[PDB]
């Protein structure tokens, strides 16, 4: 339960398969809903139970309420701390694009990684998590663009 | 049964590899959490 970035694994399929990634901060585990579907998780010999989740936001927290509240400033480059399946954590710097919606604009990162990279954190220059990578769209040119998905800290 | 494994610290890396473009897209978000192009 040390703060940091974690892989989310399963042994249900062939061998050990990485289905996603998440962030441990202030004793709470944060990931995207589509990675765990709200199922409980194991951390060593201990169990982490879901605490909050929302399919539409595509987010879920374990052991406590969503803690991540930093926001992209709309101007600066950010870093995707990509944790790909079977590969070392790697920082990728990029200038986000925008998703324009009827309910407001959201930052978006145009980087393509395996599905099991979902839940990797996007950071600002202070190292704060401004959202999670992995819920997005496939555009005309076939490129994948992820929203910068951030929850609300109650 | 799903389990977690530590992969690293969350820090900004000075002089990290810089890539990706910045597309400005009109999108819609449905009740199932799926984004689509408008
Ligand atoms: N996480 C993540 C990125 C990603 N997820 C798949 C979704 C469909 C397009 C191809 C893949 N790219």
């Amino acid at each position: 339960t040390t703060d940091g970035v974690y892989r989310v694994m399963t042994r249900r399929l062939l061998g050990s398969t990485q289905v996603g990634v998440g962030v441990m901060q202030e004793g709470v585990f944060h990931t995207m809903w589509h990675v765990t579907k709200g199922a409980a998780l194991r951390s060593g010999e201990g169990r982490l139970d879901p605490y909050w989740g929302d399919v539409k936001q595509d987010l879920v927290s374990y052991c406590g309420p969503w803690k991540l509240d930093a926001a992209w400033d709309g101007l600066s480059e950010v870093q995707l701390l990509a944790v790909p399946p079977g590969e070392r954590a790697k920082n990728i710097q990029t200038l986000p694009g925008i998703f324009k919606t009827k309910d407001g604009d959201i930052g978006a990162v145009a980087l393509d990684y395996p599905a099991g990279t979902s839940g990797s954190p996007i950071l600002d220059k202070c190292g704060r998590v401004i959202g999670l990578y992995g819920n997005g769209v496939v555009i005309k040119n076939g490129s994948y663009v992820s929203a910068i998905t951030q929850g609300k800290r109650e | 049964d799903m389990y977690i494994e530590r992969a690293g610290d969350i820090t900004w890396e000075k002089d990290a590899e810089v890539t990706g473009n910045s597309p400005r897209l009109d999108v819609a978000l449905d009740e199932s959490g799926d984004f689509s192009l408008v």
